[PDB]
């Protein structure tokens, strides 16, 4: 029967109209944009200007927006990661040298990145979010981002591949945030003088293996199993995050980079242990339903995308 | 008869058992007069209740919500070493059920493979069955099934605990007033009680009544239930096994309690509602089979909708959200389904979620002798083998060929015998 | 009798995937020199 | 089973980054 | 000729049995000469 039912979805795998007005009535429910939560998190209450849904866009006018202006003590503190308070040296939309060190600073936006002419911040282009300053984020403008989604197919100890929906079914690597305790994707901001390829798998040992200070040091053949499973990756997307921690002044981008293990041979040989931010690491299922931090779940929609998967 | 004077409770050590006054015992048991009061006054709710044609009386104790799970556990105890004496059957095994509040009917093929299955577990291991105790759905139900067990059985009957909130229960005034114990006291079901409705099952061994001073509430005794449930896995270094038939919104937080805690669920299949969600996620998210490949979010969504009917959609999500998380880990989640495992293999399910909890091999290979699987203890003694576990092994084979010339499995006898275990090696358990 | 808020969710799922196979000229027994009945057919296609 | 293995091997027949520097 | 390993070594009993009856029965037919190391320690020990 299996096979019957193989069978039977092997062969089933301008003229487009949407009839769902017919059924509901009038639509409209502009659900796509993304307005971040009221308390800023880890500020100790600090609160937003509340801006509904439909104002978030810079096209529209909105005469009433009053955001306010925080900064973390940690970012005013000023580490190696933090940038200068003044902006007005700072060059955005092209690749910068701080200290000798090259930072991307490039926008995904079609429309790019415009400055502002009174303060010489600039102004986040994916819409407002009722809070001017940098928060939580070290960077003015663009914080990039690397993910990393390490995949393989969810299979039974038989050997066959899961199936749901006419589709094989995925599984990644989930680790859960030391901040506010959703399951997310391993990944982090990208350091000063080096590239998406180095951060990426750096933030992978570091939080979903934890190789940096939690754990015993791996066997000779163990990193080249690694180092196999991460010769081969994918940039499938690089989209702007529904991070909550987002400003008009600094918002973070992310590059989501996949590692598929297609044979199950190299994803069988990690030890997923909690390390650095994280608290537990563990073998996730792809669906669809996955509530996940920030926008994750669009990456994981490009992974499956990408790869033709379940989701 | 004659009212017990002197208890023996076990020491901390857990070596041996001191001989005290039941007054002086039974003084750390708080109970509340009202709502507002916090600190108590001592407990005068203890003793015997006697239910119609029924020939042994229950044991009752009224305690607070403050009050420590390892008092309880140490009353439950000295209860049963008063009775069987010292040396009585310790528990291999806490059976936790749990599901649906209102009463409901199962198939009759379903029901006979649950009873069967679950009177074979608590009769081979000595098993302490946890319910909610009162006379409505799962809690009567699983009296039905060990009634037959107190009746076919000598000497030794499992016990079957039940936890209820003391605001809920029929003649919770009888049974306060008066001087402690109450031997043999008549409890009348039928007796018409005003503001409370629910009353005792009277199928079950032991009545634990948590009172917090409130009235008619329910979902007063859930944390106290799990924390002696705990207390009592780590004391009798027995795994915890909760068991889902039915149930509604509540038994679904309750089922992912346990699924975060570590202790693993038996979920039945086919029995309606929020088993069978359970059940529709886990084979969603796990089962390779082939008429599982058309399970759907949408159609589980649409499950959760016709059978808990949520006001909001958010509420729908939630429901959801919490149903996937439950089933999330495959070892903790065993799901028992008539179409598929079959009737004789309830605690077969009981097994393989005993396996999958946290334990000793030795321990897991006793379990393993005690449900009479041979081939589920050759499987773990080469699995064992193979990963490099061999001097757990060695250091648990005398034991295990101890326990098996103890339970009459001569068949393991041969099986821990042939992996170089000398029989001029054995050992006693105590020091003489 | 009105729809569940569920069923009208799945009938606007039904109803969001729609293709024009045709427009095509009707061959009804209603139509004369001077008016005619021309169609377009929307195909709804249930896979699963 | 030889026929399931051969079924799952038959759908499984700028934007590519090397990470073996990490 | 019976090769394989020097140091101690403990097999599974069905393999052992299998082993043990079907090197016995190819020794008691064919009248059998078997070349081991000799020594009281592994394979040598079990061909003996
Ligand atoms: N541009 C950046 N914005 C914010 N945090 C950064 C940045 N670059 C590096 N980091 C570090 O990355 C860490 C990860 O964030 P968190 O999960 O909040 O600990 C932060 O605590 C910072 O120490
Ligand atoms: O630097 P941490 O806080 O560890 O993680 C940063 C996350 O913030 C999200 O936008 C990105 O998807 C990225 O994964
Ligand atoms: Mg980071
Ligand atoms: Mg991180």
């Amino acid at each position: 029967i299996s096979f019957r039912f193989s069978l039977d979805q092997q062969a089933t795998k301008i003229n487009r109209l949407n009839s769902a007005v017919a059924v509901h009535g009038h639509t409209a429910e502009a659900a796509e944009w993304y307005v971040p939560p009221e308390e800023y998190p880890k500020s100790g209450g600090v609160k937003r200007y509340l801006i509904d849904a439909s104002m978030v866009p810079l096209s529209i006018m909105c005469p009433s927006y009053d955001p306010v202006e925080y900064t973390h003590p940690s970012v005013a503190a000023q580490p190696v990661w933090a940038d200068p308070a003044d902006p007005r040296k700072i060059k955005f939309n092209v690749k910068d040298e701080v200290n000798g060190k090259v930072v991307d600073r490039t926008s995904c936006h079609p429309s790019g990145i415009s400055i502002d002419s009174n303060t010489g911040r600039p102004i986040n282009p994916w819409g407002r979010t009722g809070m001017t300053g940098r928060g939580l984020l070290g960077k003015w403008g663009v914080n990039q981002a690397a993910d990393t989604v390490v995949t393989r197919w969810k299979r039974s100890p038989d050997g066959s591949i899961l199936e749901r929906d006419g589709k094989k079914v995925l599984e990644f690597v989930a680790i859960q945030r030391q901040d506010n305790k959703m399951w997310a994707i391993p990944g982090g901001f990208v350091d000063n003088g080096e590239d998406v390829a180095l951060t990426s798998g750096r933030e992978f040992m570091e939080e979903a293996l934890g190789m940096g200070t939690s754990a015993d040091l791996m066997s000779a053949e163990s990193k080249d199993s690694l180092a196999a499973l991460f010769s081969s990756g994918t940039i499938v997307a690089r989209i702007y995050c529904e991070d909550p921690r987002n400003t008009d002044n600094a918002w973070v981008e992310t590059t989501c980079v996949n590692f598929h293990d297609e044979s199950g041979r190299h994803a069988a040989r990690l030890k997923l242990q909690g390390g650095d931010d994280a608290e537990h690491a563990r073998w996730m299922m792809v669906h669809g339903g996955l509530n996940l931090f920030a926008s994750h779940r669009t990456l994981l929609q490009h992974v499956t995308s990408a790869l033709n998967a379940y989701f | 008869s004659v009212a017990a004077k002197t208890l023996l409770i076990e020491n901390e050590d857990g070596k041996g058992s001191t001989r005290m006054e039941v007054q002086d015992f039974m003084k750390r048991f708080h109970m509340h007069a009202s709502e507002d009061d916090k600190t108590g006054s001592p407990s005068t709710a203890w003793g015997t209740l006697r239910f119609p044609t029924k020939e042994a009386t229950a044991p009752y104790l009224r305690l607070s919500v403050n009050d420590d799970p390892e008092d309880a556990l140490l009353f439950v105890k000295a209860m049963l070493a008063q009775k069987y004496g010292e040396t009585y059957d310790r528990p291999s095994l806490i059976l936790s059920v749990t599901g649906g509040a209102r009463n409901f009917t199962l198939p009759p093929r379903l029901e006979t493979a649950i009873a069967k299955g679950l009177r074979l577990a608590a009769q081979r291991t000595n098993a302490w069955v946890v319910t909610g105790g009162t006379n409505t759905g799962v809690m009567k139900l699983t009296g039905q099934i060990m009634e037959a067990l107190s009746k076919t059985q000598s000497h030794f009957i499992p016990p079957t605990i039940g936890i209820a909130t003391y605001g809920v229960i029929i003649g919770g005034d009888d049974m306060t007033r008066g001087e402690p114990p109450k031997i043999g006291l008549e409890y009348e079901m039928h007796k018409k009680d005003p503001p409370k409705t629910t009353p005792l099952d009277d199928n079950h061994n032991l009545f634990l009544l948590v009172d917090d001073g409130s009235t008619n509430k329910f979902g007063k005794e859930i944390k106290f239930r799990a924390a002696f449930e705990n207390a009592a896995g780590q004391a009798f270094a027995a795994p915890v096994v909760t068991i889902v038939v039915q149930g509604g919104p509540g038994t679904l937080g309750t089922a992912l309690q346990a699924v975060r805690q570590g202790t693993p669920i038996v979920v039945v299949d086919g029995s309606g509602l929020a088993a069978d969600v359970l059940a529709y996620a886990y084979n969603f998210m796990h089962n390779p089979l082939t008429r599982f490949k058309s399970y759907t979010i949408d159609d589980l969504r649409q499950k959760v909708a016709q059978t808990f009917n949520p006001k909001s959609s958010q509420q729908l999500t939630n429901l959801l959200d919490s149903a996937l998380e439950c089933v999330q880990d495959p070892n903790l989640v065993v799901v028992y389904s008539l179409q598929e495992s079959g009737i004789d293999e309830f605690d077969d399910c009981i097994l393989k979620a005993i396996f999958s909890s946290q334990g000793k091999l030795g321990n897991k290979l006793k379990q393993a002798m005690y449900f009479d699987q041979l081939d589920v203890a050759k499987r773990a003694l080469s699995e064992a083998s193979k990963n490099g576990q061999h001097n757990e092994i060695a250091a648990c084979i005398n034991d295990n060929l101890m326990a098996a010339m103890m339970h009459n499995k001569p068949h393991f006898v041969e099986l821990y015998l042939g992996f170089d275990a000398k029989i001029y090696e054995l050992k006693p358990s105590e020091e003489v």
